[PDB]
């Protein structure tokens, strides 16, 4: 797709291009707004049509152009020109530099056709009741979002809700020793393999020691 | 004074005036010395709040912290 | 007499019930065009940034806006789901745990809090 | 002509619009025929409906102002003190209107 | 030691006897034929409506609907003074301690009602349980409909011989609890 | 081999955020795909408030229930 | 900005992209329904906020839906007219 080369509607005065339209106060507020969204299309016969900023509109026999503040009357227009069977209508974004920038029929197909390289964005693979509770994701990356967790987060915590109910099987986890840890840190033994070694028979050690206080009056 | 109401005029309800001062200039001044120093300690106070807790103090602040003895024990206590 | 307080009355009142407002409504509207205004209920403050990037900074909150966080062996648990995963596999199906965790992982949400662009 | 006018839609509530043809499956159903009963332009049919729909109910709503009237005047004929009002109108209060002796209503009706 | 005093102004029965659990006991209420409220408001009633009557014509229909309605108001006093009203106010009041046999009692009109209400609800419920269609509701089947109403009376047995037997309720995992609160 | 309830069977819905969740409907249709996430296909006699009656549930959401009968969704 | 979410349970209607006043959502191809094609919203930086998309869906509960964010508003999500913020 080429995008044409839209002109600022401040440079593009007395065009061709211009629908005869009535002129109103409705049409973007100049002196205070430098981005403007155009819209082209060619058209078939001179139809009278509604412009989205209040008065009427009668399209030229060849290339037509127009141009408003904001996209959605833009797309307002559109919908308007495609129930007259008016199809190949293209809606650029200009820029305060000028930039155009291609908009509406973004790959040359209108979005409601299927078109072949889309990728579907913003999807979610569950149904809307599957994303997780507000509750869990507290102070993470969704404290208050949790529609936008991935679909591991999300099983990660509904795994963890299946798993904290049971409650009898849980490890209480053990109470840091303070007093005599916490050294300077540079005050370390390295070896990161070996500690997570300590890991297991410290976790061993409190087991151990758990199950045997626990076998005194149950 | 100009009573209203039903309960004051039948009633001769009155409100006595001191005819005294109340409170000196110099007591009252001496309260707006204490009440500069609140409002002192509550700007100060306003602005910690709204600056809110800075942890990277640890790459520049001197000293080393300090947990005192209770608060590891609280710690371990459990929670 | 009782009064001789008003004295103080005709100086606190005019003060603290009109220069004080007026500067106080001065001042907020002054605060309102700074950078830092409202930097913790307005998305997308420069101050923000900073005391977020401070919070990571710190040792114990590092890993913590992770909300997998905790696994104290994770290639324990990745070894572990793998076995109990190929012992459940459906016939010749050909995705492994490994790749399928990448791929649910990774989501495609580019409008998620793309304000922290600007600050 | 005339043998087009039958009772045939007088069961089947809200004939006239096309978005109730599907049954009244909740109670917005009932608000809808209610709203939609007047609103000619809407209902059914071609325009020329539109025409005689207005042009009747008119009619309608002029024989109502008449019966009103007619009211008024049956009330003043035959339910009211229009005779001592005409003789002494300074000292009589104008009363077309009784009310019933019924649960002490009686206590409504005043001396005129 | 008086308790009118004692409690600003309110009065205690003090005695633990069975005979004063009737409402008829209470020290706040009194017959009403015998009380100077009730003969004092009924007379100005009587007062007020005689003085009415006298403004119109001695021959008038207006005159005769006012001695009616004076006769109604005599009919009034005599019918009410068994009710029992305060010793205050004169206005009677209705029992609602489930006596049963005392005049202005609330129990009669409760029981009424109740079997009335009942047979309302049940004929409504047994008209929708044998109409199971929207159409029926619009459109309404008139002889089922007085069928279903005539049938409601038999309502205090029917519907206990549904709740027993499992016909009136419907475990609730037969109907939409309600808004999901979980999943994750 | 079908798969899934039978066509004009009854079902109870087990979708806890649908607008018949533990309601009734019959089958309409099954999609026999086995990439279709959501084929089950049921009719409901009381629309929901977009006045939709039918809509497409899942494999493990229709659980092959009775009829309704009187007086019962 | 908003946020405008495509669930699993499309049915590629394409009524929620023809209801779009300012063309956010689009179809794209899938193989999870008989469509063969579900809803996506590339351009969610122009969702205004209608919830036209979500009235026009027909599925049980919203195959798309869309979250609003009043301490996110943009310039495209608020319709700003007389007043430009670029
Ligand atoms: C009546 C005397 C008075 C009072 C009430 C204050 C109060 C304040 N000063 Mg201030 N100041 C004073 C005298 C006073 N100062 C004098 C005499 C000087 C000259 C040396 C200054 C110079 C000064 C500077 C240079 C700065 C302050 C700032 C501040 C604010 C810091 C608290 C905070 O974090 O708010 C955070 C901000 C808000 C919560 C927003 C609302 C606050 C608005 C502006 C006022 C609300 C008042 C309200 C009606 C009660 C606080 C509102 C700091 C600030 O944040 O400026 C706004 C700042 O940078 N003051
Ligand atoms: C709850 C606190 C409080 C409140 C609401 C008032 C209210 C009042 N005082 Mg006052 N006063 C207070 C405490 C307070 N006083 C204290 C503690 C002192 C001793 C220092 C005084 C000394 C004082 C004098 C000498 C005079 C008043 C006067 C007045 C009246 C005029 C307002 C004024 O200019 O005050 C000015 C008062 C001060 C500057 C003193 C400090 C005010 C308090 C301590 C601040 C509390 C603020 C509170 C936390 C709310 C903050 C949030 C706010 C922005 C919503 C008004 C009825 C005048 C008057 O006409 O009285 C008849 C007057 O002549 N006051
Ligand atoms: C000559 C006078 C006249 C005529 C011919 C019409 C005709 C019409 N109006 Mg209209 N209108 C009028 C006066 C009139 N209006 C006035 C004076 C107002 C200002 C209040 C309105 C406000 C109005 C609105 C806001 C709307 C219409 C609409 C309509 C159309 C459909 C009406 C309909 O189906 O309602 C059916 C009739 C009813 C629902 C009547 C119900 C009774 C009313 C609402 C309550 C009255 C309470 C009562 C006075 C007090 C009760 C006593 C109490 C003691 C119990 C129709 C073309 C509607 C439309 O879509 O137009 C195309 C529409 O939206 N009109
Ligand atoms: C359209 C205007 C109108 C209005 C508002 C009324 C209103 C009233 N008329 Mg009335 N009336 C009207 C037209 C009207 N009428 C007409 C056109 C005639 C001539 C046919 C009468 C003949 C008439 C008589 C003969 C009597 C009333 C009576 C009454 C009153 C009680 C009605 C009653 O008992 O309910 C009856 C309700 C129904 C029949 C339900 C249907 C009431 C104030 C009565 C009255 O005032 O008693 C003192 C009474 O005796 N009216
Ligand atoms: C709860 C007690 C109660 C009861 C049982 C009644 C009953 C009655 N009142 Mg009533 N009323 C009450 C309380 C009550 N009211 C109160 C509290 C007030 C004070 C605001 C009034 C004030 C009042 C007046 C001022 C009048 C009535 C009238 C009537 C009678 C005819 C109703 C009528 O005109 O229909 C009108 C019916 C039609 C017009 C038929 C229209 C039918 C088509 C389909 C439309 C009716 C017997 C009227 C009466 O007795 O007429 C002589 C009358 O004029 N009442
Ligand atoms: C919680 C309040 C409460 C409740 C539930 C009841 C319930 C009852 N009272 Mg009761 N009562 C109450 C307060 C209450 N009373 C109070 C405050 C007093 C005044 C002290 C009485 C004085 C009272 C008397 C004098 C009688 C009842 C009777 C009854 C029974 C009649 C109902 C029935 O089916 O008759 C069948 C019923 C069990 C009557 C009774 O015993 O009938 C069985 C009866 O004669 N009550
Ligand atoms: C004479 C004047 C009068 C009027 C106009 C009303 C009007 C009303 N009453 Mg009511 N009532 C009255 C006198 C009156 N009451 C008296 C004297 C008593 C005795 C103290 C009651 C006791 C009473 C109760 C206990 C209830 C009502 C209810 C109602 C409302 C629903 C109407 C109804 O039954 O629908 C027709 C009935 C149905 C559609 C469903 C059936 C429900 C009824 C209550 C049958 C239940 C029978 C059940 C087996 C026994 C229940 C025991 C216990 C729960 C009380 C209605 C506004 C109901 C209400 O307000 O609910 C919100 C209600 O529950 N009334
Ligand atoms: C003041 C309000 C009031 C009163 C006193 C009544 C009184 C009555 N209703 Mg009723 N009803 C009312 C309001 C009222 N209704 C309302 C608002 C509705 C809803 C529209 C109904 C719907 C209703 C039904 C469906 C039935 C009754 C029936 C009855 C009767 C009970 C049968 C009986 O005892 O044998 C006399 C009785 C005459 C029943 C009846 O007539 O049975 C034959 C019956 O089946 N009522
Ligand atoms: C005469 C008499 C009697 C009887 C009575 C009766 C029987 C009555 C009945 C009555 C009735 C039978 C009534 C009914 C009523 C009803 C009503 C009144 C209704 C209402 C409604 C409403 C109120 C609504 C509501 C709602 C809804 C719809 C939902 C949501 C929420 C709301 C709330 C909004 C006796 C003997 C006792 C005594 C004497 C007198
Ligand atoms: C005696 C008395 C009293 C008391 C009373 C009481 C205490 C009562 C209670 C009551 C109760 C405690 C009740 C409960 C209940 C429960 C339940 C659970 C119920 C249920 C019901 C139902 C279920 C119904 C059904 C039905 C029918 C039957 C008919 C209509 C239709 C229907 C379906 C609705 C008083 C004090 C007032 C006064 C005096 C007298
Ligand atoms: S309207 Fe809903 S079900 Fe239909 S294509 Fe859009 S998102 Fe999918
Ligand atoms: S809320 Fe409106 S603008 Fe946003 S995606 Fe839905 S229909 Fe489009």
């Amino acid at each position: 797709v080429v995008a044409e080369a839209i002109p600022r509607p401040e440079d593009l005065l007395d065009s061709p291009k211009f629908p005869m339209f009535e002129g109103s106060t409705g049409g973007y507020m100049s002196r205070s707004t430098r981005e403007r969204h155009a819209i082209t299309w060619t058209a078939k016969g001179q139809a009278k049509f509604e412009m989205p900023t209040g008065g009427f509109a009668i399209m030229n026999q060849g290339e037509n152009l127009c141009y408003f503040r904001k996209k959605e009357q833009c797309i307002a227009l559109g919908k308007q020109l495609r129930k007259m069977k008016i199809e190949n209508y293209k809606i650029y974004r200009l820029k305060k530099d000028g930039t155009v920038i291609f908009m509406h029929p973004a790959d040359g197909v209108f979005p409601e056709k299927v078109n072949k390289g889309r990728v579907q964005v913003n999807g979610r693979p569950f149904t809307i009741r599957g994303n997780p509770q507000q509750s869990e994701l507290k102070f993470t990356k969704y404290q208050g979002k949790g529609y936008e967790a991935d679909p591991l987060t999300t099983m990660f915590v509904k795994a963890r809700v299946m798993a904290f109910a049971d409650v009898p099987n849980l490890f209480a986890l053990p109470q840091p020793n303070m007093d005599e840890l916490v050294p300077a840190e540079e005050v370390d033994k390295y070896t990161r393999q070996e500690y997570t070694t300590r890991m297991m028979e410290a976790l061993k050690r409190v087991q151990d020691d758990r199950a045997a206080k626990a076998a005194k009056s149950l | 004074r100009v009573p209203g109401g039903k309960r004051t005029q039948e009633l001769g309800l009155v409100i006595p005036m001191a005819d005294e001062d109340g409170l000196t200039d110099g007591q009252v001044a001496g309260l707006f010395v204490i009440a500069l120093v609140v409002f002192i300690s509550a700007m100060d106070l306003a602005k910690t709040m709204y600056n809110g807790i800075n942890p990277a103090k640890f790459k520049t602040s001197k000293g080393k912290g300090y947990i005192s003895p209770l608060v590891k024990r609280y710690i371990e206590n459990g929670f | 007499k009782y009064g001789d307080q008003r004295k103080f009355a005709a100086v606190l009142v005019p003060l603290t019930t009109l220069v004080f407002p007026a500067v106080a409504m001065g001042m907020f509207v002054l605060y309102s065009f700074q950078e830092d205004a409202f930097w913790r209920i307005v998305p997308g403050t420069k101050r923000a940034r900073e005391l977020d990037e401070a919070w990571r900074e710190h040792p114990l909150f590092a890993n913590s806006k992770d909300p997998l966080d905790g696994l104290i062996n994770p290639d324990d648990y990745e070894k572990g789901l793998e076995e109990a995963w190929e012992r459940a596999k459906p016939a010749g199906s050909t995705v492994t745990v490994k790749d399928k965790l990448k791929q649910l992982s990774k989501q495609n949400n580019p409008h998620w809090e793309s304000w922290r662009a600007m600050s | 002509i005339f043998r087009y006018i039958n009772t045939t839609l007088w069961a089947k509530a809200g004939h006239f619009n096309k978005a109730l043809s599907k049954g009244a499956k909740t109670t917005t159903w009932i608000w809808n025929l209610h709203d939609y009963a007047h609103d000619f332009d809407i209902q059914q049919r071609s325009t020329g409906l539109i025409a005689r729909k207005v042009f009747s109910s008119n009619l309608a709503h002029l024989s109502l102002v008449f019966f009103w009237i007619s009211g008024m005047h049956l009330h003043g004929a035959y339910l009211s003190n229009y005779d001592i009002w005409l003789k002494d109108p300074k000292s009589i209060t104008p009363s077309s209107h009784l009310a019933y002796s019924l649960i002490g209503q009686d206590i409504l009706n005043s001396y005129t | 030691a008086k308790p009118l005093e004692m409690f600003g102004g309110v009065d205690i029965d003090l005695e633990d006897t069975p005979a004063h659990w009737t409402i008829k006991a209470s020290p706040v209420l009194e017959p009403c034929k015998d009380n100077k409220k009730f003969h004092k408001k009924l007379k100005d009633e009587l007062y007020k409506v005689k003085k009415n009557q006298q403004k119109f014509a001695e021959g008038s229909a207006a005159y005769a609907r006012f001695n009616k309605k004076i006769k109604m108001i005599e009919l009034r006093e005599t019918a009410y003074g068994d009710r029992l009203c305060g010793k205050k106010d004169g206005l009677p009041r209705t029992i609602a301690t489930g006596e049963w046999n005392v005049r202005g009692s609330a129990m009669w009109p409760a029981a009424i009602f109740l079997y009335i209400a009942g047979w309302i609800g049940w004929a409504g419920r047994s008209y929708l349980i044998r109409t199971n269609d929207a159409a029926k509701e619009i459109n309404i089947d008139v002889p089922l409909a007085v069928t279903c109403m005539a049938s409601g009376f038999s309502w205090p047995v029917a519907a206990w011989q549904e709740i027993v037997n499992g016909e009136m309720a419907v475990p609730n995992d037969q109907i939409h609890n309600g808004g999901p609160w979980n999943q994750s | 081999p079908w798969v899934g309830p039978k066509k004009g069977s009854w079902v109870k819905i087990l979708r806890p955020e649908s607008y018949w969740f533990q309601q009734r409907g019959q089958v309409v249709n099954v999609n026999q795909k086995p990439e279709v996430k959501y084929p089950v296909t049921v009719k409901f006699d009381s629309v929901n408030y977009a006045n939709v009656n039918t809509n497409g549930y899942a494999l493990w959401e229709v659980i092959e229930a009775p009829a309704p009968g009187p007086g019962e969704v | 900005s908003h946020a405008v979410k495509i669930y699993d349970t499309c049915i590629g209607c394409t009524l929620c992209v023809r209801a779009c006043p300012t063309d956010v959502l689009e179809m794209v191809p899938a193989s999870i329904n008989a469509a063969k094609q579900v809803a996506s919203s590339p351009r969610v930086e122009d969702c205004v906020g209608c919830k036209r998309c979500e009235t026009a869906c027909p599925t049980d509960f919203l195959s798309i839906r869309v979250y609003l964010q009043d301490n996110e508003e943009t310039q495209y999500s608020l319709g700003l007219d007389l007043v430009d913020w670029s």
